[PDB]
């Protein structure tokens, strides 16, 4: 029941129950120390060794099951692509915002 | 100081994150020749 | 008068944003003290050495003993006697002969 | 008494005093006037010395002409080559200052420096706090260093 | 450059500039009666502050205040435009 | 600034005299202000090794006020160093015997627990009432705002101000009052 | 106001009384305090407000005559005691029966005094930091008053 | 060992020294330390705690400009919260964006 | 003036008072009923 969303929940987080996002941005916010051995393994299986380092993962049921076990130790933010997926040409100009948007052009200039 | 505000603006909570302050080159040559890219 | 800080003690603050809004421009001229506010110098009564002698007047017993003398010094400078007491020959020789100088 | 009126009492009003900011329209004219005055000051050589808070390496440096600074790493520069610093968060004079948000434009400020000398740090002792410390479990950390002189800070009337 | 009569020289310079003799006044005062007094003495011309000076005593503050003014006139204030050693020519 | 080096050094590190009035002021708030000035924490050049403290003069220590029942509940303790030499005296009794002690103790308590505290305490000058010696008055360079706003007494209020405050209720004419 | 004049013949004569200010900001306020929108905005230092409910010699007026609701009949009474103990009502001193002089001891300045100074014993054993005993400041009855601070007021010091 | 455990304690004490002197500096102009630092950042001006102490000690006039600027943004922030709805924010309140 | 945890009236004439920080019941008819907390 915890993972069954409510209509008010969608409004607060601004996520549609349909057209779900594909990729999770997962970061480790707390320590694995003092946690049961099984929780330690899941973190290393998911690659969340260094805290405050975002990792890209699939939003699929198998990944979700592991992500739920370490639900309390991480922050999940849906990846967003305002300008679309990066291409070969723009792969070297990518930059991830704190908002969760992977822009394909990084100029370091005023937006104007 | 003031880290939550930087997130609302869409910036990096730490000023030493993604931004012109860090990523831009620290120096150039007097002639204007660009310096070798910083290792970081 | 647009400044939020009174412009009467240190300087006058004028704050403005450039047209683009990418540079903040500040004009801070220095305010001199008003002539009226100043006090006339009292000429009728001088080197600091003379002032020390007047404060540390030798009136009784010629050179006072350390206990009395040091107490007199402590009053003048608002310090304790312990500061004025000497040190031995171990501590004296530890001191650097020529300490480094920056400007 | 009008509806919502609270008789004057200690807890009626907040301790702080509400402030009324100037109307935006007139402020812009004043702001434009302030910028014009400062630009003329720069244009007609009405400054003396200048300081700049240059963000170099990972450290912000308050610098001025004829200054020396120490950089705790190699810089790939030969001895004597003059350098230009591309990040300056503040430039000031006796009577005016210009603040970047967060950096000034290249045209406004050009900071030139020279690589005086390249060296390494004096031996530094690292000895971790651990049982059985011993006198020999000690390593001499030594780092490379470069010394820079801030030759000239120049400004232009492009406000 | 060693000058022992700054106040006397200041009067001479002001006359050369067609400026009246300065008036010395006590701008600030700190712990005068104590053995560590600080006084700020500022020379005033036509009720305008030409310069200010700090001193242990009024005479030293007055004498130093002359030193500040002479620099002003000669433009040796430390905040002067730095010498241009870097001119290619 | 163009000042000479020695006068500049003398000016920067000079020491100031500050006057504080304790009438209807709690000693703690006086202690907070007084202790800060004594250490030199108000100076941007403050350094623990620089001995940059400044003189503070506090007057009207006899007229301080305490919140709540702190007069009869706050107790100061001392020991003479001999058996049975333990004395616990309430604030009211200490203030009656020595008006200046209560203010002095608060400043002593807040100051850092090191050897420099004793040197700082010399700089503190406390007078029970507004009387000040002639030399100190000359020394004074500035005064500091009282931390606690003193509520006005009913008699102090002007007649017009009383009129300004509306009458919440009126007793009936058939009342002794 | 009816007052007795003695001459023996003694006569009580009704005299005109000051009238309350009309047009309260809050119409139909059940309790006089709320009528004037001062429900939770008055404190002990508000001498002008409190004085309107006090007998000439400092005693409290009966609830009926004042009209205040019990909730504001106790809070107002509590604030009055704090004002008297703080010397904010110098003109409402007790009536001296036979010209008796005051105690003549100097008055210690006090404010926000919850209890009578005579009835409070000293706390000789202060207690340690964790177990430290607290000294009362203010009264709990004023909990609901508006607070302009980041965190709630500390009643126990 | 003490020399090694003190190489990483002069970087924390030297910062606490700066906070003492910045707290002293702002207090002269009437601002608490939290207000001074937070507002300066909210104006998008990034100056670390090491230069701010240098500015106060050696450039007192410039620090007054920073104190006034920090104070104005604090006032603007108070006005925005006090005045709800769609209103143009203060001139300094406007935030530049980098893409 | 027996010091007891609970003060209870022993007669109709008994009344309650709060003197010097404690609760007292004093009875005019019978001094026996006088108590303290
Ligand atoms: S104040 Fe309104 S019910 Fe009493
Ligand atoms: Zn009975």
């Amino acid at each position: 029941k915890v993972f069954q969303p409510k209509p008010e929940d969608h409004e607060k987080y601004g996520g549609d129950p349909q057209n779900p996002h594909k990729l999770h941005i997962v970061t480790r916010i707390r320590s694995t120390k003092r946690r049961p051995y099984w929780e330690k393994d899941t973190i290393k299986m998911l690659g969340l060794q260094k805290a405050h380092s975002p990792q890209i993962h699939k939003n699929i049921p198998s990944v979700n099951a592991k992500l739920k076990v370490v639900k309390h130790l991480i922050r999940i933010q849906p990846l967003k692509l305002p300008q679309g997926l990066p291409t070969e040409e723009t792969m070297s100009s990518t930059c991830l915002k704190s908002t969760g948007e992977l822009v394909v052009q990084w100029h370091l200039k005023p937006v104007e | 100081a003031g880290g939550q505000w930087r997130l609302q603006q869409g910036l990096a909570a730490n000023p030493s994150g993604y931004g012109p302050l860090t990523e831009l080159p620290d120096w150039s040559f007097a002639d204007g020749r660009p310096a070798p890219p910083m290792k970081g | 008068t647009y400044s939020s800080l009174p412009d009467d003690y240190n300087c006058q603050v004028d704050l403005a944003l450039t047209a683009d809004g990418r540079t903040i421009v500040c004009y801070h001229p220095s305010v001199d003290i008003p002539y009226e506010h100043t006090k006339p110098i009292p000429q009728p009564d001088e080197t600091h050495e003379q002032i020390l002698k007047a404060k540390l007047e030798v009136r009784k017993s010629k050179q006072l003993e350390q206990g009395p003398m040091i107490e007199q010094l402590s009053k003048v400078f608002y310090t304790t006697k312990h500061r004025w007491y000497p040190h031995g020959q171990y501590h004296n020789r530890r001191k650097k002969l020529n300490p480094p100088r920056d400007r | 008494y009008p509806q919502g009126y609270v008789p004057k009492t200690s807890l009626s009003s907040p301790p702080w005093q509400e402030v009324v900011l100037p109307d935006p329209v007139e402020e812009t004219r004043h702001h434009a006037e302030v910028v014009k005055r400062v630009n003329e000051l720069i244009a007609t050589g009405q400054y003396g010395r200048l300081f700049a808070v240059v963000h170099f390496a990972s450290h912000q440096w308050k610098v001025t002409a004829e200054d020396l600074i120490l950089i705790e790493n190699e810089l790939d520069i030969k001895c004597g080559e003059r350098i230009r610093l591309e990040k300056v968060l503040l430039v000031g004079a006796d009577n005016f200052t210009l603040l970047g948000k967060p950096l000034l434009r290249k045209e406004l400020v050009r900071v030139e420096a020279t690589v005086i000398e390249k060296t390494e740090s004096w031996p530094k002792i690292n000895m971790k706090f651990r049982k059985r410390k011993n006198f020999r479990k000690k390593k001499i950390i030594v780092n490379p260093q470069t010394i820079l002189r801030i030759n000239t800070i120049e400004i232009a009337p492009r406000l | 450059w060693t000058v022992v009569n700054p106040m006397g020289l200041l009067v001479e310079e002001l006359k050369k500039r067609n400026i009246s003799a300065p008036e010395s006044r006590l701008t600030r005062q700190s712990g005068s009666t104590t053995a560590l007094p600080l006084y700020f003495v500022g020379l005033y011309c036509d009720r305008k502050l030409i310069a200010e000076g700090p001193g242990e005593t009024v005479l030293v503050a007055e004498e130093e205040a002359a030193r500040v003014a002479l620099r002003k006139l000669y433009g040796f204030t430390e905040n002067r435009r730095p010498w241009d050693y870097s001119k290619p020519k | 600034s163009s000042f000479s080096r020695a006068p500049q050094q003398w000016a920067t590190f000079a020491r100031m005299w500050y006057l504080l009035d304790g009438k209807m002021q709690p000693p703690g708030k006086l202690a907070v202000i007084a202790s800060n000035k004594l250490q030199g924490l108000n100076k941007p050049v403050y350094h623990q090794l620089s001995d940059c403290g400044d003189h503070v003069v506090i007057i009207n220590t006899r007229h301080i006020a305490f919140s709540g029942n702190k007069w009869e509940q706050k107790v100061y303790s001392s020991h003479t160093g001999y058996p049975g030499g333990f004395r616990q005296v309430t604030a009211a009794q200490l203030h009656r015997k020595d008006p200046v002690a209560i203010v002095k103790l608060a400043i002593y308590g807040m100051l850092p627990k090191n050897l420099h505290r004793r040197t700082m305490m010399q700089r503190l000058h406390l007078f029970p009432d507004e009387d000040i010696p002639e030399d100190i008055l000359k020394n004074l360079v500035e005064e500091l705002p009282q931390p606690r706003r003193v509520p006005k007494r009913l008699d102090e209020y002007t007649q017009e101000e009383i009129e300004a405050f509306p009458r919440v209720w009126t007793p009936p004419d058939d009342f002794r009052m | 106001l009816r007052e007795v004049v003695k001459i023996t013949v003694i006569e009580g004569r009704i005299t005109e009384t000051p009238k309350a200010t009309p047009d309260p900001p809050n119409p139909s306020g059940q309790c006089p305090i709320c009528r004037w929108n001062l429900k939770h905005k008055y404190t002990y230092e508000d001498v002008l407000l409190l004085s309107q409910f006090i007998r000439p010699y400092g005693g409290m007026l009966p609830r009926r005559v004042t009209g205040l609701c019990r909730e504001e009949h106790r809070k107002i009474e509590e604030c009055v005691k704090m004002a008297h103990r703080a010397g904010l009502l110098p003109n409402h001193r007790p009536q001296l029966p036979e010209g008796c002089l005051p105690k003549d001891k100097p008055k210690l300045n006090r404010y926000l005094t919850r209890w009578a100074p005579k009835s409070v014993k000293p706390i000789y054993k202060k207690g340690h930091r964790w177990n430290k005993v607290g000294m009362a400041v203010g009264s709990p009855l004023l909990k609901d008053n508006v607070c302009y601070s980041r965190r709630p007021l500390k009643m126990m010091h | 060992v003490k020399c090694t455990k003190a190489r990483r304690l002069k970087k924390r004490n030297l910062r606490t020294l700066w906070i003492n002197r910045i707290t002293a500096a702002s207090q002269e102009h009437g601002l608490k330390y939290p207000a001074f630092i937070v507002n300066l950042i909210k104006c998008q001006v990034e100056l670390n705690r090491k230069v701010l102490v240098d500015l106060a000690i050696y450039e007192p006039k410039t620090f007054k400009s920073l104190a006034a600027l920090a104070k104005r943004r604090q006032q603007e922030g108070f006005a925005a919260a006090l005045g709800d709805g769609k209103e143009p924010e203060g001139i300094f309140s406007r935030v530049v964006q980098y893409h | 003036f027996k010091t007891k945890g609970v003060i209870k009236k022993r007669c109709k004439d008994c009344y309650k008072v709060k003197r010097r920080g404690r609760w007292f019941i004093l009875c005019k008819t019978n001094p026996k009923h006088k108590q303290r907390q």
